[PDB]
């Protein structure tokens, strides 16, 4: 689960940096992206990375 | 944070979710426990007592 959906479930990082098991729904799936993609970043690179895929982000949140 | 603060309640009110999607949602499950849970609205009483009846029924078989 820590890779990748297992059985349906995936393991995501909380607020705190602790583990969860969800269930892997687009919502817990886009979590995961933004934990591997975009939270892990940084603070510096943190806002930079914000403006460059701003209208990414934003079509994934609206939709998922 | 605005991210991640506060993602629990939602799988218990769909109605205050946009399109009253599921699929946005995060609902915590366990991976393995995943591996039981079949029988949608079965009554606690049903399940809790169900595991009861079994353990008695096989310690009786086993030791009485």
């Amino acid at each position: 689960t820590y890779k990748k959906p297992t059985g349906g479930i995936v393991t995501v990082r909380s607020e705190m940096g602790e583990p969860i098991h969800k269930i892997a729904t687009r919502g817990v799936m886009l979590w995961k992206e933004f934990d591997e993609t975009i939270f892990n970043l940084p603070k510096n690179k943190l806002v930079p990375t914000l403006e460059a895929k701003r209208d990414y982000i934003i079509s994934r949140l609206n939709a998922d | 944070i605005f991210f991640k603060k506060d993602s629990l309640w939602q799988s218990e009110h769909l109605e205050a979710v946009v399109d009253q999607d599921v699929q946005r949602t995060c609902i915590l499950h366990g991976p393995v426990a995943a591996q039981f849970t079949k029988v949608i609205d079965e009554p606690i009483k049903s399940i809790m007592d169900g595991i009861h009846d079994g353990h008695i029924k096989k310690l009786l078989h086993q030791y009485y």
